[PDB]
């Protein structure tokens, strides 16, 4: 039943390592064999029941089932169950390319279309047609049988190197070694630190250890090497997969008969072509030269008082050590924000609470936890979500806040059961899994306010995920395009930059005191430092991106130290390959990683034109947001979606005045 | 798959 939890939620996190690997093998058995039942149905006897509703019966089976196998790799607290579900994750993508590239499923899906009333079946069915069409079209399989064999065997090729290429810098241990001098100017950090011979401290390359020692650490000596390291995790085999994995993208973008990969790649989003973007960015780029030159002059003098101050020799110049550390010195001089301060108003648990309680007022929904859940680790804990209107049960998440041995580094949110139809007729209740890396609690866990921005942030996912009701898998949850699939996550940040919302989110750890109002003003007027050489950054790495997907004989770290000469002013250091590290470009953001910026412009548009207008919250406009923007998922286009939000085409008006500029 |  659609308004009760009991038996609803699948998975299970039990399983060994011959569990995974035998269940892999079930599951392609189980899978393979409706595959086989349509194909071999005539091509007359093909019907909307035997062939469309059992492929999409199948997927729900599937991709279910799937996660139990692929997700324990990033979680798993066992590192020989992660090994099987890596393993499992490999076999099961050779599964998929093979699925995928059925030229039998293609030919009756392809009848049914041409055959089929398609007005007496509903749009989303339509839409499942039109799309398994258009995947087989872009798999190669109008093309002769000798050139889809070669694009199967580079597909299978791409899919290793792109999970070989983040299980290298996951599975990095990279250290250097410091004595208490060398880390001058770092908080009592220094303790929660190990030792090594010598009365030295071990720093690792992960998060939360490298941008500590980049912003706040006053010997340059230190932050140069942290930065060289850094921007070399995993240089030889990473660059060795890129040189692989980029002629390979283009040779079987070709081959399917587009110019680039970065082509290939728009035709699935909302910005359609590679024109459009190379235009946003290039616009945008030069919308933010004035800040960067303005920003760039203030840290350059900054600079030379410091060294000048300390008596270090001053080379002139924003070294790429120094970007980080002087960014925060103009926060604090500009914004009077001492961020290790300003988080002793962010304890998790009060994050937490405040974080949930926004979002159950805001979009109408009411979250439990469950005592003694089912879970992949002690620390992590689940929540049911219902309507509250009408005690509808949506969906379930897990939240994985704390770091460990084996877990995932970064953030980031999974879909782990989809929001769909059942062969049964019933809804399939949503799963999902926030996965972050804060500190853990004798003095409790304490955010920065970043960390609460990503908190929020996905978040965002979350509620997509959940929220989003679809009747086919393939649409349901996240599944939109890739340039707007960050619209509902960079919408929430927002209610990190509110007064009033941040006076809900913060309570001091010891006395229970507020935010000073003072405070409180300048932390919202904050939301501009900077944003000049931030956002350049992102433009840079999304020339990048785009640059290395669209011609594959420039050398990739030349690429990257072009742009960050022309565009943002902070030139990449010799011997860095900072592509080699680039998580993004395997991880299903290959030329799209725009998309961040793209769909800000839409988020900061709903955000100013309907939501700051009427009270940000007001649950009607938030009800509004559910309605349009999640519960339809990939079921619409994104354009459509935000039409219907909107009741227009966006525009950058409230983006460009975010940030400034006009 | 995954969402960062
Ligand atoms: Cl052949
Ligand atoms: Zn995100």
């Amino acid at each position: 039943s659609s308004y009760t939890v009991a038996g609803r939620n699948v998975l299970r996190w039990d399983l060994s390592p011959e569990q995974i690997k035998t269940r892999t093998e079930e599951l392609i058995v189980q899978t393979k064999q409706v595959y086989d039942a349509v194909g071999m149905l005539g091509i007359e006897e093909v019907t909307y029941e035997n062939c469309l509703q059992a492929l999409a019966d199948v997927e729900v089976k599937y991709i279910v089932e799937r996660t139990m196998l692929d997700f324990p790799q990033h979680v798993s607290s066992d590192k020989e169950v992660r090994a099987a579900s890596t393993e499992a994750d490999k076999r099961l993508s050779r599964f998929d390319i093979e699925m995928s590239m059925r030229g039998d499923i293609f030919e009756r899906i392809v009848h049914l279309q041409e055959t089929c009333d398609l007005g007496k079946i509903k749009p989303e069915a339509r839409r499942y047609l039109e799309k398994s069409i258009k995947m087989g079209k872009r798999n190669g399989l109008h093309l002769p049988e000798q050139v889809q064999n070669e694009i199967k065997s580079m597909k299978k090729r791409m899919s290793e190197l792109c999970i070989d290429f983040n299980k290298n810098l996951n599975e990095d241990d990279t250290f250097l070694v410091f004595s208490k001098a060398e880390l001058g100017a770092l908080p009592d950090f220094i303790d929660s630190l190990e030792k090594t011979d010598d009365d030295k401290y071990k720093i690792t390359l992960k998060y939360p250890h490298y941008f500590p020692v980049m912003k706040k650490c006053c010997i340059p000596e230190t932050r140069r090497r942290m930065e060289m390291a850094f921007n070399t995790r995993c240089k030889e085999e990473n660059t060795i997969i890129l040189q692989q994995l980029l002629p390979l993208r283009t040779k079987v973008a070709k081959l399917l008969g587009y110019s680039t990969h970065a082509d290939f790649v728009l035709e699935m989003n909302t910005a359609k072509s590679t024109s459009r973007v190379t235009a946003f960015l290039d616009d945008l780029s030069q919308k933010l030269k004035p800040l960067g030159e303005a920003e760039r002059e203030f840290i350059l003098n900054l600079k030379k008082k410091e060294c000048k101050d300390r008596g270090f020799e001053y080379d002139g110049k924003i070294n790429a050590w120094d970007l980080y550390y002087y960014m925060t010195q103009t926060e604090e001089l500009k914004y009077s924000i001492d961020q290790e301060f300003l988080k002793e108003y962010f304890p998790i648990e009060v994050v937490t609470e405040g974080l949930l309680n926004t979002y159950q007022e805001l979009l109408g929904l009411s979250f439990e936890q469950m005592t003694d859940a089912h879970v992949w680790n002690k620390s992590v804990t689940l929540y049911t979500v219902k309507d509250k209107a009408t005690g509808e049960v949506l969906g379930q998440f897990y939240l994985d806040l704390y770091p460990r041995e084996g877990k995932y580094n970064h953030a980031a949110c999974f879909g782990l059961q989809p929001g769909c139809l059942l062969p049964d007729g019933s809804r399939m209740m949503a799963v999902a899994a926030l996965v972050v890396n804060f500190s853990q609690p004798g003095r409790p866990s304490l955010l920065r306010h970043d960390e609460v921005r990503t908190y929020f942030h996905q978040f965002g996912h979350v509620m997509h995920q959940i929220c989003a009701q679809t009747d086919f898998a393939r649409f349901s949850g996240t599944n939109v395009e890739t340039d707007f699939v960050e619209v509902p996550s960079q919408m929430l940040e927002n209610w990190v930059w509110d007064v009033d919302s941040l006076r809900r989110l913060s309570k001091h750890y010891k006395d229970g005191s507020p935010i000073a109002d003072d405070l409180l003003e300048k932390l919202v007027a904050s939301r501009l430092v900077n944003t000049g050489l931030l956002t350049l950054r992102q433009i840079v790495l999304s020339k990048v991106d785009q640059s290395l997907h669209t011609n594959t004989s420039l050398d990739a770290a030349s690429e990257y130290a072009k742009y960050c000469s022309e565009i943002l002013g902070v030139a990449a250091t010799p011997g860095t390959n900072m592509p080699a590290t680039f998580g993004h470009l395997a991880g299903g953001y290959d030329g799209q990683y725009y998309g961040y910026l793209w769909s800000e412009v839409f988020s900061m548009d709903m955000f100013y034109s309907c939501f700051k207008k009427e009270g940000i919250m007001n649950p009607e406009v938030g009800m509004k947001y559910r309605n349009l923007i999640l519960k339809p998922g990939g079921s619409l286009d994104g354009m459509d979606m935000l039409h219907n939000f909107l009741k227009r085409e966006p525009n950058q008006k409230a983006f460009l005045m975010s940030r400034g500029l006009h | 798959p995954r969402r960062p």
